[PDB]
DNA sequence: GGAGACTAGGGAGTAATCCCCTTGGCGGTTAAAACGCGGGGGACAGCGCGTACGTGCGTTTAAGCGGTGCTAGAGCTGTCTACGACCAATT
DNA sequence: ATTGGTCGTAGACAGCTCTAGCACCGCTTAAACGCACGTACGCGCTGTCCCCCGCGTTTTAACCGCCAAGGGGATTACTCCCTAGTCTCCAG
C-alpha cells in the first residue's frame, strides 16, 4: 500500500527555485 | 421528391432562427435536400417495415415513435 | 413556413417509401420529424464551417453530418 | 495546515472532470459543484467542521446533461453556473437534492468536450475552450454568439479571461499559447518557442491556465524546459520572466486565490497573492514574494488530477482526481496571509 | 456484472481461433473486457428487442421482432 | 458455441425485462452474438497486426467500440 | 509537367498508412499514372454534370455523383 | 492531407486540357482532394491485399494492374 | 421496285440499332455502315447485283466501342463517321476486315446512350442527341464542344440539322419538340400541344426526324391525333400543315432521299419533288413531296420492331433495320423514284 | 410464323391522307 | 450456351425458394434468368482468379485465391 | 439442395473459365460464392415483384435487378 | 473435491391466435387557385485568385548495408490421366 | 428406355511449399532547398437578388363507400416450480 509522507510548515531542498 | 422553394424556404427559416443573415449556395441546398430526402425515405421504409410487422396495413405513429427509441432517436 | 411539408407531398414521399395507408396525424408529425433532424444536422453543419472560417455551409459539412448520423449517402 | 480527502465516489465510481466553489458566497459555508462522468452535475455544500476539518454536503443533483461533462464553472457574481461537456452544451443554470437549478440560455455551438471555461469579470461575456479548435465570444444576456476565435490547431485545453478586459489567454495542446485581443477580435501575440509546452504525451485532458487575479501576470502550466510552469507579464508577453520548475510529473492546473495577502518577487506591488497549482499527482502551493512554494501535497489521490478551486475567502482549496475520490486543503484563520 | 462463465466464452473463443489460425493466445484482461462488452452489446439489444415487442402489444416475444431490429441496424 | 448457455440467456433476460420468452430465441441470440463477436475480433487484429502483435489486448476492444460507435 | 508533383516522402508516407512497410521506388511512377488517368475517369463525369446545371463552375456535388457512377460514394 | 498546391496545378492543367473558360469552387478543389486521397488509398489497401496474397512485402506493379483488371475500370 | 431481306445475322444475332450510307459515293456502288448490341460498327459494300437484287459485302470492323452502339452517321462528304453509344463516346472514324478505320477526335461529354446524330452541311458542326436530357454543338475540325441545349426533360431520342443552316430539331420522349436558332443559341419554337406526339409507351428508343434536304420542311413521326407523322413550315413551325396517318403502330424514323426528282394535295410548292421514306415499327411507308397518299408500302419483313432506314446517295438503295438482328434493303431501278434533276 | 402480305405499285386507301 | 444441367439448376433454386417461401411456382424463363446469372458471374470470378494466380506464379488454383478477390469485392 | 450443383459441371465451367490445374476444395467454396450471390438477387426481385403485385418471378425483374447491382 | 447450476422434465395457465363485426377514418373525385416553377435584370454587396513574403519543415541525394526479393533443388502430394460402376433424366 | 451424365478408384508426377542460397536497393541520416503556407489586397466575377407575370399543376375540402383496428371469445401452447442428477467452475 501507500505509505504517504507528509511535510509540515517549514520555513523542501529538492524543490529549490531555480532561475535564468 | 419535395418541391423544391416550399423546402428550401423551410430551411432558411429554420437557419435563421441561430443567427441571421446567413447565406446559403444552392450546392449545399439540394445537398440537404438529399439529406432530407434519403432520411425520410429510409425512415417511410422502416415504418413499412414496423407496420406490417403490427399486422395492419394502415400507418400507426406508434410505429414511428418505435423506430425512434431503437433508433437512437430519444 | 412549417406547414411547408406538403400533404399531398407527404404522400408521394410516402408511395416512394412503399407506404400503404395514410392517415392525418402523420402529415404533421412528419413536419415535427423534419424539423428536428435538420435542426440537428445544419447545426453540426454549421459547426463544421465555422471550422473552415467559411461563413455559408458546404456539401462536404452534410455528408459529414450524415456520417456522424450513421446514414452516409 | 490540514488535508481531507474524500473516500466516497461523488459520481458513482466515475472520474471527476471539474470543481467550482460559488464566487456569490461571502460568508463561511462555500458552495462547491463537481462534474462527472454520470452525466450529472452535483452541487455540493462544503464548511469547516467543530475540529477543521472539511465536511461536504449533498446539495443538488444536475442531469439535463446528455453526455459526460467536462467543465462547471461559476459566475463572479455566483448567480449563473456554467457547465459543458461531451454533448457540448453550455447550460447557464440558475438557482430555481435539497436545492433546484434551472438553465436560463442554452449557448450551444460547439460539438464535443468542453474543457475550459472562465468568466469574465462583468459576468456578461463567456470565453469557450473545447476540442473543436476554437473559442466563442458569448453575451450571457443575450445567449448568442457574437465573436468567434478558431485559430487553434489541436485541443483546446485550457483559456483564461483577462480581469482587465483587455486580452483573451488560450492554450491548446498544439504546446502553442494564443492572446486575443478583447476590442480587435483578433490574435494579439503568438508563442510557440522559449518546445516551451508538453506535447500529447501528458496525460492530462486540460491545459487550464489562470491570470493573476488583477491580471497583471499569466501563469501557465504543462511547460518544458522538464515540466514546468512559465510566468508571462503584461508588458511582455513574448518571454517569460521565469519558470517554477516542477519535476515528477507536468503541472495541468492553475489557480489563484480571489483573495489578496498583505506581504510577509515575481511581481513588484504591496499586496501579495496565494495561487495553486496542480500536477498529475502532486500539488505545489507558492504565494507572489516567494519564488520557493511554501506548501506542497502529494500521495492523496490514486489517479491523475483533474481540477482545484479556492473558496471565495481562500480558507478552501478543493482538489479532484480522475480516480472518482476528491480532496480538500484546510487553513485555518488567515494562515496564508492578512487579507487587504 | 458478471453473469456468464468464463470458460465456455473461452473455449469457443479458442474455437474460432483454432479455425482462424493457431497459436494466438488470449490474455485474462483481454478477455474479461472483451466479454464484459459482449454481454453489455447483447443486452443492449436485448432491451432494444424488448420495447420492440412492447409496440407490438404482445408481452411474449418471438424472434422475427428482433430480425425486424437487425435490418433496423442494417447489420445483415 | 453452445457454451452460451441457454439458462443463462434466460436469467439475462430477466435482467431485461422481458415476462415470457420464446424458446427459439436462444439459437438467433447466439448468431447475432458471434457476428459482433467477428467484427470486434476482426477490427482487434487489424489493429494488432499493424502494432505487429500477436495477442488481443484491451486497446483492441476500445478501438473496436470507436468504431462501431459504441462508446 | 505538374504530374511529378506527387513525391518520393508523400507517397512513402502514404503507403505507411496504406498498411505497407517497404515499397520499391519503382512504383511512384506509376502511382502518378494511376492518379492521372482515374483523375481523368472521375472529372469527366464531374464536368457533365457541372454543364447539366447550366454552370461554368465545378462544385463540390458534382464528385459525389461522380463517386456514386464509380461506385464509391463517400 | 497529402499537398494542396501540386493537385492544384494537375487539376487546372487537366481542365485546361479539357476547356478553356472554366473556374473552380476553392471548396470543390478540396473536395476533389480528399476524393482522390480516398480513391488512391483504398487503391493501395488492395495493393498490400495483393501484396499479401503475392506472399511478398514488397510491391511490383504486378499487383496493381491486378487492382485495375480485377474490378475492370480500365 | 424489289425487297431483298438479310437472313444472315449481321451482329451475331444481336440487335441492330442505326444504319447509314457513305453520302460520299457518288457511283453505283455504295457503303453502308451498321450498329449492333455486339459494340462493333459494320461497314458493308452494297451493290445491285446481275438481277437487280442488293448484294452486301463485308469491310471492315469498328470494336473501339467498350459498350453497344445506337446511333452511325456519315459526314455529307462521306469522309468521317460519326459513331456513338451505351458507352456514350463519339468517334470521328476516318479510312487511314477488307479496310481498316482510325478514330480522328474523341468528343465526349455524354453520359449514357447517345440515340441520335445529325451531320451539318458544311460538315465542320455536329448535333448529337442523348438519353441525358441534352444536345451539344461540337466542332469537327477544333474536336471540341462549343454549345449546349439543355431544355429537354425526358429521353432525347431524335434531332436533325437545318440544312439551311438556321435552327435544330430535336425529338424527345416527353412529347415535346424544341427547335434551337442556330445564331441564337436558344429556343426558338417549343410545341406540345395540338397529345401532340406518343409518349413514353412507345418502344422504340428513337425518334429520329429529319428535315426536308432544302430544309422547308420537317417531317415528324411519331405523332398522335392514332399514330401519325407531322409535318411543319419554316413559315410557322408551331401549327401543323398536314400529318401522315399511319395506323397500327408508331412511326419512328424519317429518312429523305438526297436526290431531286421532277414532279410527275401537294405539300408543298416548288418544280421539285423529294421522295422520303418512314419507317413504323413493323411498317415502312414511302411518300413523296407532291402526292398525299403514298406510293409504296412493305411490311411483314422482320420478326421484331425496325430500327433505322437510310437512303443511299444515288436513292437506288433503302436500307431497312430492325431489332430482330436482320436487315433488309428496297431496290429501285433506273429512276423508278423519278427523273432526277 | 409469320404470313407475308406484300402490295406492288399501285398508282392502300386504309392510309389515304386526310388534309385539315 | 449453358452447361449446368439445366434441372438439376431448377430443382436448387426451387428448393431454396421453399426454404424461405412455400409454394413458389416457377417459369422456363425466371430459370434460365438465375442460370444466365449464375454462369456469368463465375465465369467472371474465375477470369478473376486465374489472372491471381498467374500473379501468383503457381499453376495451381487454391481458395486463398477466391477468399482473396471476394475480400477485394466487399461483399463480407 | 445446394448440391444441384454437380463437380464435373464445376471442372467444365472451370475449364472454359481458363484454368488447368484445380484443388478439390474449390467445388465446395463455389457453392458458397453461389448462394452469397443469388440470395440478395432473389431477394431483391421478391421486392419488385411485391411492389409489381405479381406472384410469379419475371425475366425482366431478374434483368432489371442485375441492373440494379450493375451487371446487366 | 465439492457445491452452485443446468439440463430433462410434468402443469396448466396465462398468453398468443384466429374468427366476427364494426364503424369511422381513410382511398379516389372533383374546382380552382395558389403557391410552384422561372427569368430577368441591378449592380450592390458577397465571393475567390494571383502574387507577393518568407521561411521552415517537408522535399531530394546519397551513403550503405542488410532485410527482402530472386533462384535451385527438392519432394512429397492430390490431381487427372481410364474406367467401371451407378444413375438421374426426357420423353 | 436408354442414355448420356456422373462417381469413385490408382498412381505419376507437377508443382506448392519448404529450405538453402544471394545480391541489392529500401532505411537512415546530413545537408541543400523550395515551395507551402499564410494574408493583403487589388482585381476579377461569379452567384444573386426577387417580383411579378405567366400561367398553370397541384392543393385543399368535402363526399361517399368501405377496409380495417380493435374488441370478444374460444383454443391451444408453453414456462412454471420444483425434482433431481450432474457436472463442472472454482477454490483450496
Amino acid at each position: 500500500v501507500l505509505q504517504p509522507v507528509k511535510i509540515g510548515c517549514v520555513w523542501l531542498q529538492q524543490f529549490a527555485a531555480c532561475f535564468l | 421528391l419535395i418541391r423544391k422553394l416550399p423546402f428550401q424556404r423551410l430551411v432558411r427559416e429554420i437557419a435563421q432562427d441561430f443567427k441571421t443573415d446567413l447565406r446559403f449556395q444552392s450546392s449545399a441546398v439540394m445537398a440537404l435536400q438529399e439529406a432530407c430526402e434519403a432520411y425520410l425515405v429510409g425512415l417511410f421504409e422502416d415504418t413499412n417495415l414496423c407496420a406490417i410487422h403490427a399486422k395492419r396495413v394502415t400507418i400507426m405513429p406508434k410505429d414511428i415513435q418505435l423506430a425512434r427509441r431503437i433508433r437512437g432517436e430519444r | 413556413n412549417i406547414q411547408g411539408i406538403t400533404k399531398p407531398a407527404i404522400r408521394r414521399l410516402a408511395r416512394r417509401g412503399g407506404v400503404k395507408r395514410i392517415s392525418g396525424l402523420i402529415y404533421e408529425e412528419t413536419r415535427g420529424v423534419l424539423k428536428v433532424f435538420l435542426e440537428n444536422v445544419i447545426r453540426d453543419a454549421v459547426t463544421y464551417t465555422e471550422h473552415a472560417k467559411r461563413k455559408t455551409v458546404t456539401a462536404m459539412d452534410v455528408v459529414y453530418a450524415l456520417k456522424r448520423q450513421g446514414r452516409t449517402l | 495546515m490540514k488535508v481531507i480527502t474524500c473516500e466516497i465516489a461523488w459520481h458513482n465510481k466515475e472520474p471527476v472532470y471539474s470543481l467550482d466553489f460559488q464566487h456569490g458566497t461571502a460568508g463561511r459555508i462555500h458552495r462547491l459543484a463537481s462534474a462527472g462522468v454520470d452525466t450529472n452535475v452535483r452541487i455540493w455544500k462544503v464548511e469547516k467542521g467543530p475540529d477543521g476539518k472539511a465536511i461536504v454536503e449533498f446539495l443538488s443533483n444536475l442531469a439535463r446533461h446528455t453526455k459526460a461533462v467536462n467543465v462547471v464553472r461559476f459566475s463572479p457574481t455566483g448567480e449563473i453556473l456554467a457547465s459543458g461537456g461531451d454533448d457540448a452544451v453550455i447550460l447557464l443554470w440558475k438557482v430555481n437534492n435539497k436545492e433546484n437549478w434551472t438553465v436560463v440560455k442554452t449557448l450551444r455551438g460547439h460539438l464535443e468536450d468542453v474543457y475550459d471555461i472562465c468568466w469574465a469579470t462583468d459576468g456578461n461575456l463567456m470565453a469557450s475552450a473545447s476540442v473543436d479548435n476554437t473559442a466563442i465570444i458569448w453575451d450571457v444576456s443575450k445567449g448568442q454568439k457574437i465573436s468567434i476565435f478558431n485559430e487553434h490547431k489541436s485541443y483546446v485545453q485550457g483559456v483564461t479571461w483577462d480581469p482587465l478586459g483587455q486580452y483573451v489567454a488560450t492554450l491548446s495542446c498544439d504546446r502553442v499559447l494564443r492572446v486575443y485581443s478583447i476590442q480587435k477580435k483578433r490574435v494579439a501575440f503568438n508563442v510557440s518557442k522559449m518546445r516551451m509546452f508538453h506535447d500529447d504525451s501528458m496525460k492530462s485532458f486540460f491545459r487550464r491556465l489562470s491570470f493573476t487575479p488583477d491580471g497583471s501576470l499569466l501563469l501557465t502550466p504543462a511547460g518544458c524546459v522538464m515540466n514546468t510552469t512559465y510566468v508571462f507579464s503584461r508588458k511582455n508577453l513574448k518571454r517569460p520572466i521565469a519558470h517554477l520548475p516542477c519535476p515528477g510529473k507536468a503541472t495541468l492546473a492553475v489557480r489563484c486565490c480571489p483573495v489578496y495577502f498583505e506581504l510577509r518577487e515575481l511581481m513588484s506591488l504591496p499586496y501579495r497573492l496565494v495561487f495553486a497549482v496542480a500536477s498529475e499527482d502532486s500539488v505545489l502551493l507558492y504565494d507572489t514574494q516567494q519564488s520557493f512554494p511554501f506548501g506542497y501535497v502529494s500521495n492523496i489521490h490514486y489517479h491523475t488530477l483533474s481540477d482545484i478551486s479556492w473558496s471565495s475567502d481562500g480558507a478552501f482549496l478543493a482538489i479532484s482526481s480522475t480516480d472518482g475520490y476528491c480532496s480538500f486543503v484546510t487553513f485555518e484563520k488567515d494562515e496564508l496571509g492578512i487579507p487587504l
